[PDB]
């Protein structure tokens, strides 16, 4: 339920 | 070695005398750590994801040890909910995505087909779930909340949706909402037989 991905 | 994606790909990283569990994250450009007081110059930077931006400090030329491999590069420090190993350091330790082989010097963007539509999406080992930019999908959806680097968002949850990813067929849960980029998460990555390898 956690979606990291950093710009 | 090969790391499957059945659960979060967590590994121990060493920085100085400090050992941390961190997420191997193909969906991150940068490496972002919680709580620590690294030596030397830094600058403020703003980094963004699912629920907005957070402010961090940028330390350059920091040596890390990951999975017995020696890396040296930029480490961002700030209030990340999980420690994240990004592509800046994943490439140095020779980590790829594999089924053909996708290296991590660029964002791992692929073309997917969903409901006759072609879209570009990011192969994201740092995502539990698959989250697509706002779109119409058929069926009864369920309201759901998810979180990322800048906090939580409302999404719509569609179940058993067919998605062709690089020509590989998955059928599973696709969340739709205000994500900055289309994200293929682990629920679909496992279905298409993707792994991390190094």
């Amino acid at each position: 339920a956690e979606t990291f991905y950093v710009d | 070695p090969q790391i499957t994606l059945w659960k979060r790909p967590l590994v121990t990283i060493r920085i100085g005398g400090q050992l941390k569990e961190a997420l191997l994250n193909t969906g991150a450009d940068d490496t972002v750590l919680e709580e620590m007081n690294l030596p030397g110059k830094w600058k403020p930077k703003m980094i963004g994801g699912i629920g907005g931006f957070i402010k961090v400090r940028q330390y350059d030329q920091i040596p890390v040890e990951i999975l017995g491999h020696k890396a040296i590069g930029t480490v961002l420090v700030g209030p990340t909910p999980v420690n994240i190993i990004g592509r800046n350091l994943l490439t140095q330790i020779g980590m790829t995505l594999n089924f053909p082989q996708i290296t991590l010097w660029k964002r791992p963007l692929v073309t997917i087909r969903i409901g006759g539509q072609l879209k570009e999406a990011l192969l994201n080992t740092g995502a539990d779930d698959t989250v697509l930019e706002e779109m119409n999908l058929p069926g009864k959806w369920k309201p759901k909340m998810i979180g990322g680097i800048g906090g939580f968002i409302k999404v719509r949850q569609y179940d058993q949706i067919p998605v062709e990813i690089l020509g590989h067929k998955a059928i599973g849960t696709v969340l739709v909402g205000p994500t900055p980029v289309n994200i293929i998460g682990r629920n679909l990555l496992t279905q298409i037989g993707m792994t991390l390898n190094f």
